[PDB]
């Protein structure tokens, strides 16, 4: 039906926008931010740790 | 170097007693299950008959998108792909029919004009009587 | 859920550290006391050696399935695109080798129409005169 | 039913011979190679001394819904990690201004023990 | 990509069915001539033993690489609760320990400040 049709189902759009002084909903949206942004960061720091050593190998 | 069922480039690949022919456990399990018989040589094969024998990919430095764009693509690949597939699997078996028809015709062709032109040749060898 | 002994639901379920097989206490420690061994294995076990009671301390009594579920789905997906291209490949085959025996089989025709006509002239001009 | 590390229901669950604790073998092997230990009691233990020691297939109901689950299961994990850390700090934080107090009242004392030394002195006289 | 008996780079890589494992052709030919037999197990090895079709494959990259990664997240991260519940255990343990030195000395202080002060109140009457 998707490839029919010509549509892929939407993903969450949500984490990447988001605004301050929002409410309940926003301190939420806020909170995941920091948690992947952190994740990211530690994420961003193994890849680098070998660098261009793991990429030459494959 | 791939495995032999899905396409893949296997993570933990086992070989097959009875046809060498390297694939992916998880999927060469599944076959076994599903019916016990190798899927290449369709000859007797079970989980025990087979025998187990490192990949390294490079995670893009900007690796959010593989919940959101990643995902989203390999499954849209996966979708697109598979229909035009069957489009062509469809076209294939269409153009089969179109093939045995004309061939079926040229055969008749063939068979008409075998007791034409011998008899034309007989007819020249009477002729000299 | 099955103790490895009598094959009641253990509601005490305690492991031999020797061979793993979940037993429950009761039985086990009778065994132990009739004869210091596992009952599985005939190895070497104690009442001290067994680990006794459940284990959830520091853990905390969903997300990981999911992930599961998506493995199995997509184990369908590659047997499916399997068999698909088998016969895609297969047909193929009859394809090509039909319009390639097509194309040579049209050319007998081209070589008799021009043997047939030739016969006709022939004894034409010769039944002529 | 559930590894002590995680809180999964273990699909090939391994046990340790030092602390009677059913793990799972992908999570205390990476312990293992991070610190020769047993993550519970911090007894020496290696990956050979593990012993390799219910399976209920969810079926969600009746999938571009169950994309959006995934999403939001992982949008909730998150924030339950999250919540379970700062909390963590706050109580390790509340816990040195009971130490400072606990601390501060005993010097209290001293001078209020002078007080009763100096008072003791002087109903005698 | 290397061959486990000589450790080149194999030009003709031939692989057994009995010890699953890459040797060069020219190399693990001579191996069983010598011997019918596999160089690492030791089991039983012929020529004719040593050894994909239709389907078009890519290179492994960054689904099924994309689902064994977030495994590795998942993992990884009930690890990092690991270090957050254990030291939970130790700081409600010395939270508990210390309130309870608290709880215990303040009814001590509140004595002392009577007696001190009962004591003034005695001696200064006098």
């Amino acid at each position: 039906a998707l490839y029919t049709e010509y549509l892929k189902q939407r993903n969450n759009k949500k984490r990447r926008t988001p605004d301050f002084n929002d409410d309940d909903d926003t301190l939420f949206l806020e909170e995941y931010r920091r948690k992947y942004p952190r994740i990211d960061t530690s994420r961003y720091i193994p890849n680098e740790s070998s660098e261009v050593s793991l990429l030459g190998i494959v | 170097m791939l495995c032999a069922i899905s396409g893949k480039v296997p993570r933990r690949p086992v070989l097959s007693p009875k046809s060498r022919t390297i694939f992916e456990k998880s999927l060469l399990e599944q076959y076994v299950k599903d019916t016990g018989n190798d899927p290449i040589t369709n000859e007797p094969l079970s989980i025990e008959e087979i025998v187990e024998i490192s990949a390294q990919q490079a995670s893009l430095t900007e690796s959010i998108p593989n919940l959101l764009t990643s995902l989203q693509n390999e499954w849209d690949a996966i979708m697109l792909e598979n229909f035009k597939l069957r489009s062509t699997l469809d076209s294939l078996t269409k153009k089969l029919s179109t093939v045995m028809y004309e061939r079926d015709a040229a055969k008749l062709v063939a068979a008409q004009l075998l007791m034409e032109k011998n008899e034309d040749s007989k007819d020249l060898p009477k002729s000299s009587q």
